[PDB]
């Protein structure tokens, strides 16, 4: 669990993010 | 509160003029709520951005207005 | 007057009240 | 008129008024306290 | 000498007041020399 | 009529000029301006006096005609009454006083003036030139108003202006070179003493030459070159003022050109134009200010690159300062031609004279110009100061590989490389013959030294030049895109479709359709100048770098130059961290380490100018409701104390409160770039 | 939409109705005043919220008081 | 904190001085003048302590700032009595006579401080100060 | 139905965008002595045709500027104001009572007319939690 | 010095205030 | 070559370059509004298109560049984006009602954009399409560099 972070930030950032600003454009439009 | 010339202090809370002596210059006019049409020396705020003049006479409510 | 190289005309007001009071650092 | 006006009259005034700190400061040295 | 000449000629020509014409021409032969 | 509100004293101030508000007829309005215009220049002929005779009296003018390297200009000595003899500053050969960058002596020299008396001949000449211009001004309004149809006699006013003026002003002032200036600049560098020289009043390819690049010696342009130009346009301008009609059959009507040209695209085209033109003053002064401003910027230019007068490319200072002076005054003058244009589309244009001709046509088509405008200006944006984002982020992230730069990824100018080859090895023989060598240095050469200091030398053109230019190119379209849409939406929007009733300076038009703040083309100008402001900043800022980072310098043993920057242009140019570091930072040193020498007073006015700036954010950041309701408390207080002023105290006009705002913006930021610059210049260079 | 509400001291100058860019003034008859008149606001749909009404009422404590909310197309002012 | 007299830093800025006024000597004159202050030991910076220092110059600044303020007082008074409109031609037109009357009798400010504090004459009533 | 001729105009980009055709259109008609020129609100300057003259604008805002300050300064003052839903239902709306709103005319009540006066309306913490605003 | 077991288990309890706050939000709105 | 209005009262003029017969060729036969196409196909050509073109920046200009890997950057990028678009127009369609209005240059833009049924077609296609694109847009890169 070195790599961890490798893991961690992209799917937070990347995937995260991505996927709260998908939903919170299906909040604000809808 | 005679209508050719008076010095009456403004009781109106929302008027530039409350606490302020004022001429009156017309007769209180029957079944009018606010007759008083007392003339100010000082200039109100009325007027767009940077108009200089404002107004000088208001309509004062009879009540409002004090000897 | 520290610009036109003449220091010594500055208006240096010693904090008086401070030193009377004076972990506590030099209050010039 | 002209001199009744605030901006002729206001200059004549601080152009003595500067002037005069001028002129008092060109005498009299540097004066940080009242000796 | 010619030249300069045969530009006044043409000049009325193209004209077609009389200082106005002359001078184009003048300036034509300044050219050409 | 009468003073009730401090408002009225702004109002004064503000509406005293405006000539169309006071006034109603074109006849009354044109007789004041026709009046004004003399006034103005009686203003310049009483400060041209001044500058000429303060060369005379106070300065070290003669010595400095006598050895220019060695001398330092300073014609300005300061009263030393609170310690500010200081600022007299060791200038060489003993004097002391101001150093002045304004590039006087140079003109002086370049007229070929070596005489005290007729330095004193000049000065009382041109003094007594403003005594006639103020009296002209005077007869012709009070005396002797002028008559409306000779105003609209543009055809008349062309022919006059550009051969009176043009074409003889520029055989006139051949005479004058010729036979004063260019002999006497001969003998200078001859090395007769100022003294020696004779005085005026004693008294063809030698004299007219095609040269090209500088004088070794003086390091400005041949005056031979200058004659021989000044000739070419004086024949050329006699030859173009004959190409007008002028109260005869001879020549072009306007108004005939200009209806001739039309086409598919532009409809009726110009019909129209001539009748706008000659009935609108601020259509005139819209074209000419926005012509004059680019004219200032041309000037500044060419005045670095083909430095004119004697000595100048070796006076740094002066060569900075009016690079600087040139392009403010430019940026300043466009930003009131795009002014006077908005106040024409509000004020002076009739729908019923522009109807299908290029003006309306623009009108017609607003939207698609603002919206390619926005979009170039976010596309220009991106790929200038993006560039320098990246930049900034792959070498804070230790990639310098990833860069914009000479090195790495590289952004070559080549358009502009190009033109520079073809106008440094084109010298002779090609369009335009017989050039014996370039116009100037800056398209390519070695550098020209006049003593240690490099005259002029090829400016060159790398990634940094690339992204520095399309930065210039960025803020310009901005300044365009904010100028132009305040012109083509001063009448209306879809927002407020009454604007042209509102008027060209309104605060708004209430808080309603979302907040209608600032949509006035008055507003536009405001905006606009911030953006002149940072547009002519980042011009003055690419010059002072570049110049003395690859440019400016000092010879040493070797053929090679010390630049006074030492080149970290093409490295450091091209990361905003570089411009903090290596041009704010690095070259501050001068400004903020000046205190208690020659350069204090650039040391007071940097610091002066920081806080004039910052103040004027009280004016842009806040809005006159909260300062009525305090200046209310305040009268509050003198109402206690019976000190109530008779004119009833008014938080100054949302306009107001914005164009001071922008007046002290303007003043800070412009003294602050100001500062640093004299200072950095006279110190080093 | 912008609520317009007049207020008791209307002394029916008739100055909003000429300023509302968007009419939503009507000077209709009233006795409450020596005018005659006083300001209605019946159509604050349009109401775009300029405020030139308040800003050309003489008053003192001016009647005509605009009150912005829930804007709209037609308050916002959007032509799209 | 210590004589300037006594400080050794503040003989060593006297001995290098930057003379103000034309005059050779306005250098060595201030030095000479500001030795009767107390100054810094490590500065040997003339310091300004909370009588001489600040009383006395406070006391002169105060009076002739009461000056400038009571002849603006008086010339307002002034207005509000020349004519039915004060504000024409009364504050953007300055009456010199007026004025002048004004500044006579300014700085006297200091007697005259007495009588109008007496019965409250300065102040005027809350009732009558404006305010919404 | 709201039939008139539409100003000689070459078009602009000031015009109707897709809330035109989606939601409301605005229509003004008004009958022209002259064929006279007059700038277009839209930006540009249009040449209205004799007689009835009819405009799809935008806006009411729009409507009303032509209306109120070109129109009626050149002295026409027959201009009427057409809501146009996209159904095409017409709605006179600006002169409804056919009469100019600044002179007053009987049939219009008054709207949203506040007894007491302006110093006089009551603060928020007292109607706190009730739903009621201060004019209201 | 901080072992796999150690970090999971850090992260399986970070796991259940995930939860509990998507319940609150839940909740509060 | 004039500038005309087609219905004055719209803010729409017709110029050469909206209304030329050149233009209205190409823009009316782009895949977005070709006649007779199928939603996934008008999407298919727009994500090959896209995705083939967007191979070329990520490839050329990325961090990695010059090297091999460069190639798989490319197409894995120019996927990522074609992805990111992917689900923008998932999303779109979830929230969107409105359709393409007629225009000076589409006299008839269509129905597959301006319905959800055909965003979610228009998507499908253009997913493949991009990734498709990108995928091939390296492989020609390898082809032509090791011919
Ligand atoms: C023109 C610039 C100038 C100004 C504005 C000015 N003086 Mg001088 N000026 C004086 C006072 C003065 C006052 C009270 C004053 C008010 O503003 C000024 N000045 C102003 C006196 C000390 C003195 C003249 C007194 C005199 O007798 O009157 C003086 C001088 C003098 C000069 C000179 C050259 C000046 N000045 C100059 C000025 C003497 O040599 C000469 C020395
Ligand atoms: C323009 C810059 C400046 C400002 C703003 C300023 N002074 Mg001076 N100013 C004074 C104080 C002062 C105060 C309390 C004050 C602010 O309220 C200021 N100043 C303001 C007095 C001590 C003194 C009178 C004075 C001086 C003097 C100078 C000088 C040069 C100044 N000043 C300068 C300034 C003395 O020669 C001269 C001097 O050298 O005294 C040290
Ligand atoms: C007055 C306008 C003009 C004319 C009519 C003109 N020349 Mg020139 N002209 C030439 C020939 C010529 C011929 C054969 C010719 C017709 O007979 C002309 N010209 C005519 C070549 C010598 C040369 C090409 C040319 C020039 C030149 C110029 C210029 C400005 C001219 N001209 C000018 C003209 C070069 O720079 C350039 C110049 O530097 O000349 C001194
Ligand atoms: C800023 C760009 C600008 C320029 C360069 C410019 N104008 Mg205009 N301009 C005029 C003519 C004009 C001329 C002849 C002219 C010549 O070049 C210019 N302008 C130029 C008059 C027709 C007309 C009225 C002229 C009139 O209002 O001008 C009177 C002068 C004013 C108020 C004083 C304030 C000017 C600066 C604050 C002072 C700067 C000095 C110094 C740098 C810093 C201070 C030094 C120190 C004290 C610290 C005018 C308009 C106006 C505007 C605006 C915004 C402009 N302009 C703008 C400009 C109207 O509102 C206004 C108008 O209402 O629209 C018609
Ligand atoms: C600016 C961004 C923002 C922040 C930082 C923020 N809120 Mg809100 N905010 C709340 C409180 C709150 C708290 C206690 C809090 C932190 O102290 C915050 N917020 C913080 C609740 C009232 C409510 C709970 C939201 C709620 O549903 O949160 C869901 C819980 C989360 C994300 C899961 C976290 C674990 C992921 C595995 C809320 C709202 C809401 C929104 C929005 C947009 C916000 N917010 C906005 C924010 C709802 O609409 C939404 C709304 O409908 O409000 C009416
Ligand atoms: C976030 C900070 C940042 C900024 C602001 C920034 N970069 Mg970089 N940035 C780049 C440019 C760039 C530009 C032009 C730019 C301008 O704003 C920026 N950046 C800005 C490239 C050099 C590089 C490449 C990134 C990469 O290649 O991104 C993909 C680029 C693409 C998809 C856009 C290409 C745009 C089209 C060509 C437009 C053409 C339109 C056409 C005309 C229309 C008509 C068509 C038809 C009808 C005819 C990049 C980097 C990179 C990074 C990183 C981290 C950054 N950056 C960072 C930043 C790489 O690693 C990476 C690094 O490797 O650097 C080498
Ligand atoms: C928000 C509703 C939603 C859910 C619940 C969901 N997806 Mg999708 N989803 C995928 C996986 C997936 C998994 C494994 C999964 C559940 O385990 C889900 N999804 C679930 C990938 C095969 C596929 C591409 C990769 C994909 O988008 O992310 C991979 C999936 C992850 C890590 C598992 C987490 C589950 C998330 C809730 C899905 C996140 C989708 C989000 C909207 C976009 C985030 C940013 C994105 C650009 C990466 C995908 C699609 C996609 C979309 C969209 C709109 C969605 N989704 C939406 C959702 C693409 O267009 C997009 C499309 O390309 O396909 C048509
Ligand atoms: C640093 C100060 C500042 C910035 C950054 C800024 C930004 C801009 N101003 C613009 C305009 C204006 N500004 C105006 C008034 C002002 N603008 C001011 C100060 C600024 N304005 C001030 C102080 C004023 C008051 C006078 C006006 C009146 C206009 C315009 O009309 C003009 C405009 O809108 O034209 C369309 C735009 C220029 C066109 C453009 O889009 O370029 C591209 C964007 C740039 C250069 C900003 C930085 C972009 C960088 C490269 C970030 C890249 C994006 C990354 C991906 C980061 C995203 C991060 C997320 C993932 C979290 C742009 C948004
Ligand atoms: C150094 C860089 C430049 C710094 C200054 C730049 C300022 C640019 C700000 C925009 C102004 C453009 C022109 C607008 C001109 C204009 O009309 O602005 C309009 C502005 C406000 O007009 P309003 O619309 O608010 O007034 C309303 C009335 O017109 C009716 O409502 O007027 C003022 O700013 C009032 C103050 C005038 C000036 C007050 C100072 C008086 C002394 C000035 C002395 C100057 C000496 C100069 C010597 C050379
Ligand atoms: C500070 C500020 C003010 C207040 C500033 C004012 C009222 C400046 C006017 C007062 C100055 C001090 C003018 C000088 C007044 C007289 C000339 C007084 C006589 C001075 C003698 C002593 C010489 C605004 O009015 C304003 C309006 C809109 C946006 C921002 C602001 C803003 O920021
Ligand atoms: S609120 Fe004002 S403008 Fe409206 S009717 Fe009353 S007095 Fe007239
Ligand atoms: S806010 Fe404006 S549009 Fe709305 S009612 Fe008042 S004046 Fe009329």
């Amino acid at each position: 669990s070195d790599i961890l972070p490798a893991i961690m930030t992209p799917l937070v950032v990347l995937i995260g993010g991505g996927a709260a600003m998908t939903a919170f454009f299906y909040y604000v439009e809808r | 509160m005679v209508q050719r010339g008076s010095k009456v202090r403004i009781l109106r809370p929302e008027s530039y003029w409350f606490r302020e002596i004022g001429t009156v210059a017309s007769v209180d006019q029957s079944g009018i709520k606010y007759p008083v049409i007392v003339r100010f020396d000082t200039c109100n705020y009325n007027g767009i951005s940077g108009t200089a003049a404002g107004i000088n006479t208001n309509n004062f409510g009879v009540h409002e207005l004090e000897e | 007057v520290v610009a036109f190289g003449t220091p010594e005309k500055q208006i240096l007001v010693e904090p008086i009240f401070a030193q009377w009071i004076q972990p506590f650092m030099s209050q010039g | 008129k002209f001199f009744s006006t605030a901006p002729v009259i206001a200059l004549v005034f601080f152009t003595l008024t500067a002037g005069f700190l001028v002129e008092l400061n060109r005498f009299f040295p540097d004066i940080l306290f009242f000796p | 000498l010619m030249l300069f000449i045969n530009l006044l000629m043409v000049f009325l020509g193209r004209y077609a007041e009389m200082l106005a014409t002359g001078v184009f021409a003048h300036w034509i032969g300044a050219g050409m020399i | 009529k009468g003073p009730q509100t401090t408002t009225w004293i702004w109002n004064l101030h503000a509406l005293a000029h405006d000539f169309d508000t006071q006034t109603n007829d074109l006849e009354e309005i044109s007789r004041k301006i026709f009046s004004a215009h003399f006034g103005h220049l009686s203003i310049i002929f009483v400060w041209i006096s001044g500058m000429i005779f303060h060369a005379a009296r106070f300065s070290n003018y003669y010595a400095w005609l006598a050895d220019p390297l060695g001398n330092k200009p300073s014609a300005h000595v300061v009263w030393p009454i609170v310690g500010q003899d200081i600022l007299n500053a060791d200038v060489g050969n003993g004097f002391r006083g101001v150093q002045i960058t304004s590039g006087l002596f140079h003109i002086l020299r370049g007229a070929g003036m070596t005489d005290p008396g007729e330095l004193y001949s000049a000065a009382i000449g041109a003094l007594v030139a403003a005594v006639v211009m103020m009296y002209a001004g005077y007869y012709h309004y009070h005396k002797k108003a002028p008559k409306l149809e000779w105003f609209q006699n543009a055809e008349s006013t062309m022919t006059h202006h550009l051969i009176v003026l043009l074409g003889l002003g520029n055989l006139a002032w051949t005479g004058h070179l010729i036979h004063v200036s260019l002999p006497v600049n001969k003998l200078l560098d001859s090395g007769v003493a100022p003294q020696d020289i004779p005085i005026p009043h004693e008294f063809y390819s030698d004299f007219l030459t095609f040269k090209g690049g500088l004088d070794p010696t003086t390091g400005g342009l041949w005056m031979t070159d200058i004659a021989h130009h000044h000739l070419a346009l004086a024949v050329m301008y006699i030859i173009a003022g004959h190409m007008y009609r002028t109260n005869w059959g001879i020549g072009h009507s306007m108004k005939e050109i200009m209806e001739s040209h039309k086409g598919p695209f532009t409809g009726e085209g110009h019909k129209g134009l001539y009748e706008v033109l000659t009935t609108s003053w601020h259509a005139q002064l819209a074209i000419n200010l926005a012509t004059w401003g680019s004219f200032s910027i041309i000037v500044a230019h060419h005045m670095y690159a083909m430095p004119p007068y004697p000595y100048l490319a070796t006076d740094y200072g002066t060569q900075l300062n009016l690079f600087v002076h040139h392009m403010w005054i430019g940026g300043f003058l466009i930003v009131g031609g795009a002014a006077h244009a908005a106040i024409f589309m509000v004020r002076d244009y009739d729908p019923a004279v522009n109807q299908n001709n290029v003006l309306d046509r623009m009108l017609r088509h607003r939207d698609t110009i603002i919206s390619h405008l926005n979009w170039v200006c976010i596309f220009l944006g991106f790929h200038s100061f993006g560039l320098y984002i990246h930049n900034d982020n792959m070498r804070s992230l230790g990639r310098p590989q990833d860069m914009f730069s000479d090195t790495a990824i590289q952004l070559q100018p080549i358009f502009s490389q190009w033109v520079q080859n073809l106008q440094a090895n084109v010298a002779g023989t090609i369009r335009a013959p017989l050039a014996e060598g370039a116009s100037s240095l800056a398209w390519g050469g070695d550098p020209l030294f006049v003593g240690g200091k490099v005259a002029m030398q090829h400016v060159s053109l790398g990634t940094a030049d690339f992204m520095i230019h399309h930065i210039h190119a960025f803020q310009i379209h901005v300044t365009v895109l904010i100028l132009i849409k305040g012109v083509l939406y001063a009448r209306s929007s879809r927002l407020i479709p009454d604007k042209a009733n509102l008027g060209f300076r309104f605060p708004c038009d209430g808080p309603g359709r979302g907040g209608t703040c600032q949509s006035s083309g008055w507003d536009h100008i405001f905006l606009g100048l911030f953006w002149m402001y940072n547009c002519i900043s980042i011009v003055n800022f690419h010059f002072f770098w570049k110049m003395q980072s690859d440019v400016w310098g000092a010879a040493n043993a070797n053929g090679g130059v010390n630049y006074l920057t030492a080149g970290n242009w093409a490295q450091s140019s091209i990361t905003i961290n570089g411009w903090l570091r290596d041009f704010l930072w690095a070259q501050s040193v001068q400004v903020i380490n000046s205190y208690g020498s020659a350069l204090s007073a650039y040391g007071i006015l940097f610091l002066g100018a920081h806080f004039i700036w910052a103040f004027s954010l009280m004016f842009l950041f806040s809005g006159r409701g909260y300062w009525q309701e305090l200046i209310e408390s305040i009268v509050w207080a003198h109402s206690k104390l019976k000190i109530a002023p008779a004119i009833q105290p008014r938080a100054m006009s949302i306009t107001q409160g914005r164009a001071v705002g922008l007046g002290h913006y303007l003043l800070g930021g412009i003294v602050t770039s100001w500062s640093f610059y004299l200072a950095r210049i006279l110190a080093l260079g | 939409s912008h609520t317009v509400k007049i207020y008791d001291t209307c002394i029916g100058c008739t100055q909003c109705v000429r300023a509302c860019p968007t009419d939503v003034l009507e000077m209709v008859p009233w006795d409450g005043c020596k005018a005659g008149q006083i300001a209605s606001s019946p159509r604050t749909e349009d109401c775009v919220g300029c405020k030139r009404c308040e800003t050309a009422c003489p008053t003192d404590f001016l009647s005509i008081r605009v009150y912005l909310g829930a804007e709209t197309t037609r308050s916002m002012g959007l032509a799209y | 904190l210590v004589p300037c007299s006594e400080s050794p830093k503040f003989q060593e800025r006297a001995a290098k001085a930057r003379n103000t006024t034309a005059d050779p000597n306005s250098g060595q004159k201030r030095f000479e003048m500001y030795s009767s202050a107390l100054c810094g030991p490590e500065d040997g910076l003339p310091r300004i302590i909370a009588a001489g220092d600040f009383l006395i110059p406070g006391l002169f600044f105060i009076y002739i700032a009461g000056g400038i303020g009571n002849s603006s007082r008086n010339y307002q008074i002034a207005n509000r009595k020349k004519n039915a409109k004060n504000p024409a031609m009364g504050e953007i037109i300055i009456d010199v006579p007026l004025a002048v009357s004004s500044t006579i009798a300014g700085m006297a400010w200091p007697l005259t401080a007495f009588r109008e504090l007496t019965s409250g004459e300065l102040t005027v009533p809350d009732s009558d100060v404006t305010v919404s | 139905t709201l039939t008139g001729q539409t100003p000689l105009f070459g078009g602009s980009t000031g015009g109707l965008l897709s809330s035109a055709e989606t939601e409301e259109k605005y229509a003004i008609t008004w009958t022209s002595p002259k064929q006279q020129v007059f700038e277009m609100p839209t930006g540009g300057a249009a040449v209205m045709n004799e007689g009835e003259n009819l405009l799809y604008l935008a806006r009411k805002e729009q409507c009303l500027a032509l209306g109120l300050r070109q129109l009626r300064t050149k002295k026409i003052m027959d201009y009427k104001i057409y809501r146009v839903l996209p159904d095409g239902s017409n709605t006179l709306l600006h002169p409804k009572d056919g009469v100019f709103p600044e002179k007053s005319n009987e049939g219009r009540a008054a709207v949203n007319s506040v007894a007491r006066s302006i110093g006089e309306n009551p603060n928020p913490g007292a109607i706190k939690y009730t739903g009621k605003k201060a004019y209201d | 010095e901080l072992s796999d077991l150690q970090i999971v288990i850090a992260l399986v309890v970070a796991l259940l205030p995930a939860l509990l706050a998507l319940n609150l939000g839940s909740a509060l709105s | 070559l004039v500038k005309h209005g087609g219905d004055p009262l719209v803010g729409d003029l017709a110029t050469p370059v909206n209304s030329s017969g050149i233009v209205k060729a190409w823009i009316n036969n782009l895949p977005a509004y070709r006649k007779g196409m199928s939603a996934n196909a008008r999407g298919l050509e727009i994500g090959m298109a896209h995705g083939y073109y967007l191979y070329g920046p990520f490839a050329t200009s990325g961090p990695i560049r010059g090297t091999t890997m460069s190639l798989v950057s490319g197409v894995l990028s120019a996927s990522a984006v074609v992805i990111v678009l992917s689900v923008a127009i998932q999303i779109y369609s979830s929230v969107s009602s409105a359709k393409p209005l007629p225009s000076v240059t589409t006299a008839d833009p269509g129905s597959d954009f301006g319905t959800k049924e055909g965003w979610s077609a228009v998507g499908s296609g253009f997913l493949i399409g991009g990734c498709g694109g990108a995928v091939i847009a390296g492989v020609l890169s390898y082809a032509i560099a090791a011919f």
